[PDB]
């Protein structure tokens, strides 16, 4: 996941 | 009478989520949902009506950044779509100036831009006017004295502790002193003279830390943190204090909602959201 937002991938 | 929106968001996938929350007596009320759902978007205000701009919509079936510009009326309590902009800028930033909507770099794919366009509601009509000296996704955006300021963010290849200033008779965009901490994805606002940043990610760590810049001495200052740690945060300005809203902690999705009183220099918890996200859309109208 994208540290910044939490998104998946 | 006035409400403190939150539009679209994350949570397993994007959301379509329009949620406004009261202040003045802690409730919540759902209301008409985007009709796409998109989180990394920006939310604003103009004449009483709120926009929805730019984001992706991330879904199980792909990832689809968006161009658009969506139009919420509250006395209907109905969407409508408005002009697109030139490009999709998901994890774009906004900020209004005399009637107008700026819409500030964002990323289209592995596109970081450094582009900026002008949306006038009058004519439902967007133009791109200069760029921004960097190229900044994650932005945080926001307007003091008629300026427009564009803080932190990632450009491509490195997070940033830059700010620059727009301004508008000039068509120009100038560096402002750097933060005193690199920040992509933190929250950004206007209260009482200074542009204030809270969250973000340094690069190793979601942030709780929150600094001010002063437009008359052109410093940074650290103010008092955050209770949360907190990156693609929402925040807006109400009645003198600022809300913090969600984001992503490097472990949750936060559903806690701060709220900081400058003038003792404290954060308190004021409510929660109704369901934890990150990377929402926050702007301040009448109720609907
Ligand atoms: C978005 C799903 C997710 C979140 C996080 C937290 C960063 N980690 C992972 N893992 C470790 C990878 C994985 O198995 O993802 C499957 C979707 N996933």
């Amino acid at each position: 996941c994208d540290p910044e937002t939490g998104e998946c991938l | 009478g006035r409400l403190i929106y939150t539009a679209g968001g994350y949570f397993r996938q994007s959301l379509s989520y329009l949620e406004a929350y009261n202040p003045s007596n802690g409730s919540w009320l759902r209301l008409a949902d985007l009709q796409v759902p998109r989180s990394g978007l920006a939310g604003c205000v103009v004449g009483g009506l709120l926009y929805a701009v730019g984001g992706r919509n991330n879904s199980p079936d792909g990832n689809t950044d968006s161009s658009a510009l969506d139009c919420y009326n509250p006395m209907t309590n109905q969407w409508s779509p408005c002009a697109s902009m030139s490009v999709p800028r998901n994890r774009i930033g906004v900020g209004v100036i005399d009637g107008h909507i700026y819409a500030v770099g964002g990323s289209h794919g592995c596109i970081h831009h450094s582009s900026v366009e002008r949306y006038e509601p009058e004519r439902d009509e967007w133009h791109l006017v200069a760029p921004m000296l960097t190229r900044r996704i994650g932005v945080g955006v926001a307007v003091l004295n008629r300026l427009l300021y564009a803080v932190g963010g990632f450009d491509g290849t490195n997070r940033l502790n830059s700010a620059e200033c727009y301004y508008p008779e000039r068509n120009e965009w100038r560096m402002i002193t750097p933060m005193n901490t690199i920040r992509s994805g933190a929250g950004v606002c206007v209260l009482h003279n200074c542009i204030y940043a809270a969250g973000g990610y340094d690069g190793q760590d979601q942030l709780n830390s929150v600094e001010r810049y002063d437009v008359e001495t052109e410093t940074w200052t650290f103010v008092a943190p955050m209770r949360h740690h907190r990156s693609a945060l929402g925040i807006t300005v109400h009645q003198g204090k600022i809300y913090v809203l969600g984001g992503y902690d490097g472990h949750t999705f936060l559903d806690s909602v701060e709220c900081y009183d400058p003038d003792s220099d404290t954060w308190s918890e004021v409510t929660r959201m109704t369901s934890g996200r990150s990377g929402v859309g926050v702007a301040v109208t009448m109720e609907p």
